[PDB]
């Protein structure tokens, strides 16, 4: 249900 | 952070920061049996 | 927030939103206090009753939201998380009393018009607002009903009630480290938190020098808006110099 947020914040 | 926040804590930009008031935030002071 | 309304862009600004990375989940909301720290309720981290137990690497805080669902490019920050630290006397065991946890962020944020920290209570302002009658403010991107979940950040005032009526409504030990707010079957108004809120503030607008302070956190409740029934809230007054302790030990 939520959009995905950047890669560069799980790593 | 500490005691009374921060130093421009509480201080919202679009509102206070404008001199705007957010819809209910009338209804609150209004319960500390009146305010101003 | 269960009978509360969508937010205004910018009305709470120190609204944060603690996202899990997998799966990638609200679980909690938390309040921004200084460009480094937020603080939450210690069962949105630790309740051992069912297995809950995150830490550092399982986080993310999602700062300048509105929209729950929607990553508001250019407008909303994601930090990770540096340090938790749970009150060490939090009572999961019998009735979530010290219930407060702050976690420090990797690196400080930036505030903006949405991003900006709330204040944090002070003797006296805890002193003249804390009265019954007086109403506070929840936040939340929680659930709507008991058993529906928003899609902007919804907004609700609540009366505190008495303690007495506190205690009368519930089976539970209530502490001097709780209070709790809502309206009486009796007075035709709903309202509440519920899940979903757990970890956010209640914050009031000090008629003194027109600022907000962030008096309590979503801690439990038992349903969400039932009728003779109040939503139990952290008292952060209360805790405050745990507060400035872990702030001024290990940082700022
Ligand atoms: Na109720």
């Amino acid at each position: 249900d939520f959009e995905e947020i950047p890669e560069e914040y799980l790593q | 952070t500490f005691g009374s926040g921060e130093a421009d804590c509480g201080l919202r930009p679009l509102f206070e920061k404008k001199s705007l008031e957010d819809k209910t935030e009338r209804e609150l002071l209004e319960s500390y049996i009146d305010g101003r | 927030i269960v009978e509360g309304s969508d937010a205004e862009i910018g009305m709470s600004p120190w609204q944060v939103m603690l996202f899990r990375k997998s799966p990638q989940e609200l679980l909690c909301g938390a309040s921004l206090i200084s460009d480094r720290w937020v603080l939450t309720a210690a069962h949105c981290l630790l309740y051992p009753p069912w297995d809950k137990n995150f830490t550092e690497n399982d986080l993310l805080v999602r700062i300048g939201k509105h929209s729950r669902t929607r990553y508001e490019r250019n407008i909303e920050k994601i930090s990770m998380l540096e340090k938790i630290y749970i009150h060490p006397r939090y009572n999961w065991r019998e009735n979530l009393d010290r219930d407060i946890a702050l976690m420090k962020l990797k690196k400080p944020v930036a505030f903006s018009d949405y991003i900006h920290p709330v204040c944090l209570p002070d003797r006296e302002t805890a002193a003249s607002l804390l009265q019954a009658g007086y109403k506070g403010r929840v936040t939340g991107w929680g659930n709507l009903k008991e058993t529906g979940q928003p899609s902007v950040l919804q907004v609700v005032n609540l009366p505190i009630v008495e303690r007495p009526v506190c205690k009368d409504s519930t089976r539970i030990r209530i502490t001097d480290n709780m209070f709790c707010a809502g309206y009486k079957p009796d007075e035709g108004k709903r309202g509440d938190a519920c899940e979903g809120d757990s970890g956010g503030p209640f914050v009031m607008k000090s008629p003194f020098n027109n600022r907000w302070y962030q008096m309590g956190i979503v801690s439990w409740g038992e349903g969400c808006d039932r009728d003779g029934k109040y939503g139990f809230y952290t008292h952060v007054f209360r805790l405050k110099k745990w507060i400035q302790k872990v702030i001024d030990q290990f940082g700022e």
